[PDB]
């Protein structure tokens, strides 16, 4: 397996113009294996009772030594990961990477898929109001098929048992992301990495004396941030209100998902059918899918020189990515008819120019 | 194409064309038709 | 008989579709109904004056810039990866493929440097279409092949030979062919 | 391979030229076509009858070789010690073996009447056989004795039935029996995953009405739900009533006095019917709003704005007594 | 086959083969056709020939004055390359389609050169002529000679020769050629040396075509196929296009050197030939004289001179024969013998003695 | 000559019409494996639903299993 390693990650031949905006897979995949760990040693400490959990939390923090630090960074480096991620995605959407690494792309989307299963699972561990109220939001809306909702409950609400099963999956859903991950590598490695100009060239260079020092100096600039926001607290990166003990027959009065959920909440909140709220995910979902194979949806034939430099004209990428941001914002704020109106704009914007990539 | 061994990529294309089509029809009818025929 | 029965059908149909064929060139009919031709050429006044003609000026004038800064030709942005360009990249002569591939490497290095070129260096027109009479051929001799080869779903042996039998003719290149090898050094395709 | 030999100086065993575990007495030739000739001169012991165990020849190596404590086996031939730079000669007198060292390091091969080169070469390997080699090793003709069954007595020949359907058959058989227990496994599983058998969701309650004033709302707890018990005023049953003529615009539309048998008395699940929030007091129609999404219901319980696809569900319910209700 | 009209299927099913199925109205009254060769020209010079015998299957042929004795210094190999190069792209056709329509109408076709004549054939049915004329002549008419195709094919030029290592008698007959002819005309090789491979340009084989490929050097011969037709479809080939114009090429007279040669290897016979030259050739008169002699003698029967005064006479040879070559204008004549390697001073000696006592005849044997 | 050349050509115009005649021979290869795996997702979800329903889709050959217990009380 060293032969393979000397193949893959020193001999392995890049093009000369990698910028920084390539180094963000490695990141990613660096917040994994960090998470892990974390996730690990938290296991050693923590009680899966619905009776008890909170305070199983509030142990580690008070009595154990060093207990404070892994808590903070396993919550920080959550955030982290989908940073990351956001701007891995951003980066081939804007240079249509998707063109010639179909699988990849396609093994991209499911990892996504796995990291937003595994973080909601985890969200729910702590056990305070906002992961119980969460928890019941999330299972009422898969409801449209009858029994599956008490069964994957495990019961007729949220429950101990519920609690049980969601630690253990939770547990257990990260190591499929991780050989998927390899299978990810594979059809990536399979291509060969794109330019940021979009040309074919011959002027490449070996991996291991220059890129990865460049790695190494993202991933100290990472390790800094996350250990500054662990220890200072910068940044109201989550909401107080799952400090507070769940109650199961009082909501509270003002709600804030974690931010990488946020968008998905604002549709939640103007679409009028609940059945159309499900279905502008999954449309969207699967029209990311489509762009696997665009081209075949033309006869022209095709590059991937997008020509966004000095365009008024701009891109759909960046509409795109307005859109979310302003889905955000609108996400945070407390239900009024005027941003709900904003937020409908805001929503035929994002649906619009995602349905439109495929038209060249 | 002849000589590719790529088989299993042509048909998800298919399946996901026909699936967002299916989605549009449903969703016109459901959250614009039907309520339309209320102000109609 | 079922099988035989829907032969017939489709015997008839394309006896129709035979029956139809011209023996000489024929204009194709239009890519739009009547109705659109009507709406546009009403329209056209307004529409291209105002945002169709700026539209398609400022996008040559965006792709013209970027491709001079760099010293690239337009038709220095098609990959390999594709099929037909790869055939006619195969039917180049010396002179033609030598300076490409000078151009692209200068490109890649103005691209790292992020340094723009002097504007006495920028100063060619870089739309010139120099791969088409090789684009063309490259379409012909790769529409021969599906016509006589491709027409049928063939059945194969699965996963044998290095290849999943649907069709790959390169081994390796699925994750179910992965990995060929568990002891010795390996080897390569090109080398058989 | 990944294996290595093991020669080297040892001094519990004594190298070979100084004492050979095996018999040491071979035959010479002087080229090795010579050993064609006697594979047709000699007897063999193969060719002839015995009978009984007692009749087989005796070996001619003596099995007294080996000692010493806990060892099982007490005979063996070759051995990886090493040689010294003088090794010992041979004595070809003795019919003892010359080979390797013993021919490179000694004079065993020199003879006063030959030359060098000749007296060499009849010191290969080849030039020498033991003793007995002739009579005593076999040569088989087949892996099969004559004494056992091969297929020609268990051949199915002409005549015979036609054995796939038996075969598919049997094969078949394993393969539904299989089948259906690996259905009883993966029902099982499933099951192991539902509601338990302490749960069971059974029961009802009552209320007594005397303590509530009016305009305010009640809470209860009924079936793992919330239930709201409310004792309107003329005017929020006014309310309601006026938004009958506009039945016409609403989702789900209902008469109030349907939702009211006694019109000053107000049931309701306590829950939103969009995604499960409790809803709060207020909103914009004097009954109640959701915070998750912004459903509004009236002073009757019915959805008025927002995304919420139903009127607050009605509970199965009785008034027991002019001031006491039932639940379930 | 996209779908099928006719669903009717084995109308014949459970019928056995000793019991007949045709019905009265396929029978007929026989009428012989008439097998005397008919000639006829076209108005470019071609010139056509055909038979018919009544069979289903019909043989085609177009006969081209280009052998290889007719190459030079700068040209050496050219007719090879043409030859390799049959049946590919022309004007209005492909190589792939080409080749492929030949293999599904189910014919078989091929070219072959020789020191004389250049031959292009194909087979098939009868039906299915007007379609292989195009295909036949396309070659001769207006080939293409992309590049890419020149370069795939170099290989059997090398192949050719590499497998007559292992074929001696094949071997033998080369070695007569060059020994008889050293360097000039019936002299050159069949095959495409290291030499022979520079000039393997486009324009080398377009130039060498121009000056031999025009109509008045050809033949276009078919038997079993309808004269009128076959002169129509020949006709309606060459009306809409320009042939190669004529040329009035001369041709140089072989110089015979003869000469020996020896060539070891690890066969466990000694093979040996000697041969003398046929003044004239086929335009000679004595062409009947030396084909009789063979017989005589014993060609490639048990009462036949060398076999009656030599096999029977001898313990240590394999074989002994009589050879007789011919070409437009010059030949050779000999024997061949395969021999015990310890004995070839007496495999001469024979040979000597043979060679002494052709000159008389007995008329038994004549 | 132009017609012969033209039959040539044109012999593989409907190329999308045997396509399409590919997929109805795979499909009509394929498709009877529905059959197995639809027995088997039944096999699976039936003692999901309403003891009625099981009744009734078997055409009443199927009732609730005697085991002795849970009988009436008197
Ligand atoms: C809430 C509202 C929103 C809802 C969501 C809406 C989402 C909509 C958007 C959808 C986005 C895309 C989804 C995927 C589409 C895939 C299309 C496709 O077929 O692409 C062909 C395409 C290649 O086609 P081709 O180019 O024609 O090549 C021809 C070759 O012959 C082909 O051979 P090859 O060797 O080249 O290719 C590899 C081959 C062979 O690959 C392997 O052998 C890899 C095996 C790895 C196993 C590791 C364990 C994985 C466990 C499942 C994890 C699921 C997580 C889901 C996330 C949410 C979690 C809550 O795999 C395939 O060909 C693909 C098979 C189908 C994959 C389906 C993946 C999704 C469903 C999986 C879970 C199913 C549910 C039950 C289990 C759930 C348990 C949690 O393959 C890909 O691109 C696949 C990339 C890898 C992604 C999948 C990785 C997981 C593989 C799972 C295999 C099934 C077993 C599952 C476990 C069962 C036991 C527990
Ligand atoms: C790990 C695997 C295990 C090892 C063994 C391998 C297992 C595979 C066996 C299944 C395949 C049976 C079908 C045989 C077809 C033979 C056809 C032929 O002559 O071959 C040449 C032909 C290709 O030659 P070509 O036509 O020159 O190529 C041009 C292109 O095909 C482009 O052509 P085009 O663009 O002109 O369009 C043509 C297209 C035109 O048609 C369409 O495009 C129709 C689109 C309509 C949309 C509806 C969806 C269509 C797909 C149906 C899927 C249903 C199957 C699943 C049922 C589940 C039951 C529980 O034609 C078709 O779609 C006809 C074939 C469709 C068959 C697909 C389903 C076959 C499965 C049957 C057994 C199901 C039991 C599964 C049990 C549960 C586990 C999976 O082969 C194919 O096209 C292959 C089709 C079958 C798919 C590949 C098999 C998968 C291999 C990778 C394994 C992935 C496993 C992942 C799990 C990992 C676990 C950890
Ligand atoms: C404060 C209190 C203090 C109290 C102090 C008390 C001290 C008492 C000490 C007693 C020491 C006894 C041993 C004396 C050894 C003398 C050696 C000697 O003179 O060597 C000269 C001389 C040395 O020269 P050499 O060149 O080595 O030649 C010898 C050969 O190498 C030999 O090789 P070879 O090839 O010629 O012979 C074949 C070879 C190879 O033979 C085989 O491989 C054959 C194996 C056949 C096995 C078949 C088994 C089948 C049945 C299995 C049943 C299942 C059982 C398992 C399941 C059961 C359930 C659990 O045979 C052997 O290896 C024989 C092995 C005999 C083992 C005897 C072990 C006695 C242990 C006594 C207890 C000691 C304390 C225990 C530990 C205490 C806690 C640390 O050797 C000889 O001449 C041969 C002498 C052999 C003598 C053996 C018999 C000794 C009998 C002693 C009786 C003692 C009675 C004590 C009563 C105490 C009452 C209180
Ligand atoms: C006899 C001589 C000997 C011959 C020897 C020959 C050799 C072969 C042997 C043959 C001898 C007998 C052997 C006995 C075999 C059978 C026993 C057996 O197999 O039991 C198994 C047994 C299973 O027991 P079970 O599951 O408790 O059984 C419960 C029953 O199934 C009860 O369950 P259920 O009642 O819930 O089942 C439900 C069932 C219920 O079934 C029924 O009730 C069907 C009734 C059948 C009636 C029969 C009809 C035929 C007879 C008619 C008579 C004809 C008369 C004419 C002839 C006579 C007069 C001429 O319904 C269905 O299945 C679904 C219905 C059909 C679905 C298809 C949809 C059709 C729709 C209909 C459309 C029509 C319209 C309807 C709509 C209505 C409106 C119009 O095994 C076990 O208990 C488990 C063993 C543990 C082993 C675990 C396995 C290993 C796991 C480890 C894996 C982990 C390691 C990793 C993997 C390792 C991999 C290597
Ligand atoms: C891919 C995942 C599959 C999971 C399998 C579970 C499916 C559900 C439960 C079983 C359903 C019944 C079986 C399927 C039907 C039979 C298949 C079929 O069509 O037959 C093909 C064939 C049937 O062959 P046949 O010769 O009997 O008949 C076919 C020929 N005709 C059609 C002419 C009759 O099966 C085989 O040949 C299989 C060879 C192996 C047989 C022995 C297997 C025993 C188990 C070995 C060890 C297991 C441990 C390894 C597992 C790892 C995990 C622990
Ligand atoms: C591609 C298919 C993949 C299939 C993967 C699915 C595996 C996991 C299956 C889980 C099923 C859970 C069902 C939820 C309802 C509650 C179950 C339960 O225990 O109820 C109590 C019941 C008993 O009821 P009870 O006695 O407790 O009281 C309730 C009474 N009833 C049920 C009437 C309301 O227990 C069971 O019977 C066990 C459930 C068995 C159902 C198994 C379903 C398997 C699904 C696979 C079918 C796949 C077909 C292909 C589909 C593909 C389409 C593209
Ligand atoms: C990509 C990998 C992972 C991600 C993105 C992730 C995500 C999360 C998140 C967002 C939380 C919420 C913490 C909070 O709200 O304070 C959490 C908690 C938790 N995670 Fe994970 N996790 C990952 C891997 C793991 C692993 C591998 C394990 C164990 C093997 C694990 C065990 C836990 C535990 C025990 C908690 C509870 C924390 C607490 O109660 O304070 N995690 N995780
Ligand atoms: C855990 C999640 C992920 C990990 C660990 C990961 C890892 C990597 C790595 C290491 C690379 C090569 C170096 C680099 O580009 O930084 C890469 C490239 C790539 N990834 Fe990811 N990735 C993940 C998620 C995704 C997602 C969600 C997508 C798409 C939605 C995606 C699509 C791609 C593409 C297209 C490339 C290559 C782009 C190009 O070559 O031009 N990946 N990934
Ligand atoms: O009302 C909500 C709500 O709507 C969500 C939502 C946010 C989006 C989530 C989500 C949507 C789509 C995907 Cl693919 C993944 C997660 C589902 C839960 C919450 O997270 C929440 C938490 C606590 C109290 C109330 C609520
Ligand atoms: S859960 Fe009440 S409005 Fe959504």
């Amino acid at each position: 397996f060293m032969s393979l390693f000397r193949a893959h990650l020193v001999f392995y031949r890049c093009a000369l113009n990698l910028n920084s905006s390539y180094n963000f897979g490695f990141l990613v995949a660096m917040t994994f294996v960090l998470q892990i760990i974390t996730g690990i040693t938290l296991a050693f400490r923590y009680t899966s009772e619905a009776s008890c959990a909170f305070a199983s939390v509030q142990h580690l923090v008070r009595e154990v030594a060093a207990g404070w630090e892994f808590r903070m960074l396993h919550a920080t480096t959550a955030s982290f990961v989908f940073l990351c991620i956001l701007i891995h995605m951003t980066r081939g959407l804007y240079n249509w990477s998707y063109s010639y690494l179909t699988t990849a792309w396609m093994s991209g989307l499911v990892l996504y898929l796995l990291t937003i299963a595994t973080a909601f699972l985890g969200y729910v561990l702590p056990w305070g109001q906002m992961s119980f109220w969460g928890a019941t939001v999330i299972t009422n809306l898969l409801s449209p098929i009858p029994y599956l909702v008490p069964w994957l409950l495990g019961g007729y609400y949220v429950s101990d048992v519920t609690l049980k099963r969601f630690f253990v999956l939770h547990f257990i859903l990260p190591f499929i992301g991780c050989i998927i991950i390899v299978l990810h590598i594979f059809y990536l490695h399979l291509n060969g990495s794109s330019n940021p100009a979009g040309i074919d060239t011959a002027l490449k260079v070996a991996f291991y004396p220059h890129m990865l020092m460049t790695d190494a100096k993202c991933l100290s600039y990472l390790i800094g941030l996350i250990f500054l926001q662990a220890a200072f607290g910068l940044m109201e990166l989550s909401h107080p209100d799952n400090s507070i003990p769940v109650n199961r027959f009082v909501t509270p009065l003002h709600i804030v998902p974690e931010w990488y959920f946020l968008a998905y909440y604002a549709v939640l909140k103007v679409i009028p059918s609940k059945t159309g709220g499900l279905l502008v995910f999954m449309s969207s979902l699967i029209n990311l899918g489509l762009l696997s194979e665009i081209r075949a949806l033309n006869t022209r034939m095709l590059i991937r020189q997008q020509f966004m430099t000095r365009n008024v004209v701009s891109g759909w990428v960046i509409i795109w990515v307005y859109s979310m941001i302003f889905l955000i914002i609108i996400g945070s704020a407390i239900p009024q008819a005027t941003y709900i109106l904003y937020g409908r704009l805001a929503t035929i914007l994002y649906l619009t120019t995602g349905l439109v990539l495929c038209l060249y | 194409s002849y000589g590719n061994g790529t088989v299993l990529m042509p048909i998800v294309r298919r399946v996901f064309i026909g699936a967002l089509v299916g989605i549009y029809a449903y969703a016109a009818t459901d959250v614009v038709l039907i309520p339309g025929y209320a102000q109609l | 008989q079922f099988h035989r029965e829907i032969g017939k059908l489709f015997a008839s149909y394309s006896n129709k579709i035979t029956a139809n064929s011209p023996v000489q060139y024929v204009p194709s009919p239009p890519t739009k109904g009547k109705v659109r031709r009507a709406l546009s050429s009403a329209l056209m006044p307004v529409w291209f004056k105002f945002f169709r003609g700026p539209l398609d000026r400022w996008n040559l004038a965006v792709m013209a810039k970027y491709l001079r800064d760099h010293g690239l030709m337009y038709d220095d942005l098609y990959s390999d990866k594709e099929p037909v360009f790869a055939r006619a990249l195969e039917l180049l002569p010396p002179d033609i493929q030598a300076a490409r591939f000078r151009r692209l490497m200068r490109g890649t290095y103005l691209n790292h440097l992020r340094l723009y070129l002097p504007v006495h260096e920028q100063n060619y027109d870089p739309f010139i279409p120099y791969m088409a009479p090789y684009v063309e051929e490259a379409k012909f001799q790769l529409q021969e092949e599906e016509e006589l080869l491709g027409y049928h779903m063939w059945e194969g042996v699965w996963y044998s030979g290095g290849v999943t039998g649907f069709g790959d003719k390169e081994p390796g290149e699925h994750f179910l062919v992965a990995l060929p090898n568990l002891y010795g050094a390996g080897g390569s395709p090109m080398q058989a | 391979s990944v294996h290595s030999h093991n020669i080297r100086p040892d001094k519990h065993e004594l190298p070979a030229s100084e004492v050979p575990l095996y018999y040491n007495r071979f035959d010479q030739a002087d080229h090795p076509s010579l050993w064609q000739l006697e594979e047709e001169q000699q007897r063999k012991h193969l060719d002839q009858e015995v009978t009984d165990v007692s009749q087989l020849v005796e070996p001619v190596s003596s099995p007294h070789q080996t000692e010493g404590w806990f060892k099982r086996l007490r005979y063996w031939h070759y051995k990886e010690t090493a040689e010294p730079t003088f090794p010992r000669t041979p004595d070809l007198s003795k019919g003892e073996l010359a080979a390797g060292a013993t021919v490179t390091r000694t004079s065993v091969w020199h003879d006063p009447n030959e030359p060098a080169i000749v007296s060499v070469s009849r010191f290969a390997p080849d030039n020498f056989r033991a003793v007995g080699f002739a009579e005593n090793v076999p040569n088989p003709e087949s892996t099969n004795s004559d004494s056992h069954p091969d297929f020609r007595e268990y051949r199915l020949g002409p005549g015979s039935v036609d054995r796939r359907p038996f075969v598919y058959f049997m094969s078949a058989s394993y393969f539904f029996i299989t089948a259906s227990m690996m259905r009883s496994f993966l029902c099982k599983w499933v099951h192991y995953w539902w509601v338990s058998r302490d749960m069971l969701a059974a029961g009802t309650t009552e209320v007594d009405l005397r303590p509530i004033q009016e305009g305010m709302t009640a809470v209860f707890k009924w079936r793992g739900k919330p239930v709201f018990v409310r004792h309107r005023t003329a005017e929020d049953i006014a309310k309601a009533q006026a938004d009958d003529a506009l039945i016409g615009t609403m989702k789900d539309p209902q008469l109030d006095s349907e939702r009211c048998p006694r019109p000053q008395w107000l049931i309701n699940i306590g829950v939103c019917t969009h995604l499960g929030c409790i809803p709060t007091d207020g909103g914009n129609y004097g009954g109640w709003f959701c915070p998750c999404h912004g459903s509004h219901y009236d002073t009757s319980g019915r959805i008025r704005l927002g995304p919420a696809p139903s009127n607050l569900e009605l509970p199965p319910t009785v008034f027991l007594d002019d001031h006491t209700v039932k639940l379930g | 086959y996209v779908g099928k009209e006719n669903t009717k299927g084995n109308v014949y099913e459970g019928i056995p083969l000793d019991q007949s199925i045709l019905e009265p109205a396929d029978l007929r009254d026989y009428v012989p056709p008439h097998s005397n060769i008919q000639y006829s020209k076209l108005d470019n010079g071609l010139r056509i020939a055909s038979m018919d015998r009544g069979g289903l299957t019909a043989s085609l042929g177009l006969f081209v004055h280009a052998g290889t004795r007719f190459e030079d210094v700068t040209n050496f190999g050219v007719t090879h390359m043409i030859q390799n190069l049959a049946f590919a792209s022309t004007a209005h056709l492909s190589l792939l389609r080409t080749v492929k329509t030949i293999e599904v109408l189910g014919a078989n076709a091929g070219c072959v050169v020789g020191r004389e004549h250049l031959v292009y054939s194909a087979e098939c049915l009868r039906s299915h002529m007007p379609l292989l004329v195009p295909m036949l002549t396309g070659n001769v008419l207006f080939p293409r000679f992309l590049p890419w195709e020149l370069k795939a094919c170099k290989e059997k030029l090398i192949m050719a020769r590499k497998r007559l290592e292992h074929m001696p008698d094949q071997m033998v007959s080369e070695l007569l050629h060059t020994t008889a002819w050293h360097n000039n005309t019936l002299g050159h090789k069949l095959h495409c040396t290291e030499r022979s491979l520079g000039h393997y340009n486009p324009d080398v084989i377009r130039h060498y075509m121009l000056q031999h490929f025009s109509p008045e050097n050809m033949v276009f011969v078919g038997v079993n196929v309808n004269h009128d037709e076959l002169c129509t479809w020949l006709m309606r080939a060459f009306v809409d296009y320009n042939a190669i114009p004529p040329s009035k090429r001369t041709v140089a007279s072989p110089v015979y050197t003869g000469g020996d040669v020896r060539l070891e290897t690890p066969s466990p016979h000694a093979h040996m030939a000697i041969a003398f030259e046929t003044p004239g050739g086929w335009n000679g008169g004595d062409l009947v004289a030396y084909s009789v002699l063979q017989t005589i003698l014993g060609g490639g029967g048990m009462y036949t001179r060398l076999y009656l005064n030599v096999l029977n006479q001898n313990e240590w040879v394999e074989s002994a024969m009589a050879f007789n070559t011919q070409y437009t204008d010059s030949g050779i004549f000999g024997l061949y013998m395969l021999a015990d390697p310890t004995k070839s001073a007496n495999a001469v000696k024979v040979m000597a003695e043979q060679f002494g006592k052709m000159g008389s005849v007995t008329k038994e044997e004549l | 000559s132009r017609a012969v050349y033209a039959k040539l050509w044109a012999s593989t115009a409907q190329y999308t019409q045997r396509r399409h005649y590919a997929w109805y021979q795979i499909w009509s290869r394929v498709i009877p494996w529905s059959v197995p795996w639809g027995i088997f997702a039944m096999w699976m979800v039936f003692p999901a639903m309403p003891v009625e329903y099981r009744q009734a889709l078997t055409f009443g050959i199927w009732q609730k299993p005697n085991i002795g217990t849970h009988g009436p009380d008197p």
